[PDB]
Formats: structure tokens, sequence, C-alpha cells
């Protein structure tokens, strides 16, 4: 629909060449590792209390 | 009045003292009254979970 309906000189090609070769930044976590470590620390405090109880 | 016969008075004075002041008292000490048992069903030194 955009190859056969734009009379501009090859501009549709380089937009689409820029698109298929575009790398959208996948967001990385940076925040779950530190709550897992807090979780580990908690189960430690939990388990020692279950031992006391 | 034989009550006024002051010769046998020491025969009454001593065993009374041996009965009113030693023996009977020694039986009341052996009649103790314990405090009745109502241990309360509410005795829990507890604390919130670790947070």
């Amino acid at each position: 629909y955009y190859k056969a309906n734009v009379a501009k000189a090859g501009l549709v090609d380089d937009f689409e060449k820029k698109f298929n070769a575009l790398k959208v930044p996948v967001p990385e976590d940076k925040y779950t590792a530190q709550v897992d470590a807090e979780e580990k620390e908690d189960v430690k405090s939990c388990a020692e209390w279950v031992s006391l109880s | 009045m034989p009550q006024l016969n002051t010769t046998v008075w020491p025969t009454m004075i001593t065993p009374m003292l041996l009965t009113l002041f030693l023996i009977t008292q020694l039986k009341m000490l052996n009649t103790n009254y314990h405090l009745p048992p109502s241990p309360k069903p509410m005795k829990m030194k507890n604390y919130n979970k670790p947070w």
C-alpha cells in the first residue's frame, strides 16, 4: 500500500530500511534482583522465628 | 471449795500450758488453707511477627 501509492523519490524505501533495521531498546530489569535479595533476607528472619516459636 | 485448795494448783497450771500453748497450737498450724486455684487462661508474652 505504500510502495505503489507514494510518488516521492524512493523515500518510502529508506524509511522502511530504517525501520526493519531499527533496534527498539528493550527495558532491562535493574529492580527485581534487589527485591529477590530482600526476599532471601526475609525468609532467613522468618525461618529463625519459626524455629523459636 | 476445792477450787481454793492451792496445793494441787501446779497440777492444773502446767498441763494446760502444755495443751493450750503447745499441743493444740501445733494442730492448728497443721490446718492450713490454700489459696484457691484460678490460674487465668490469659498469660501470653507474645509479640508481633518479625516486622
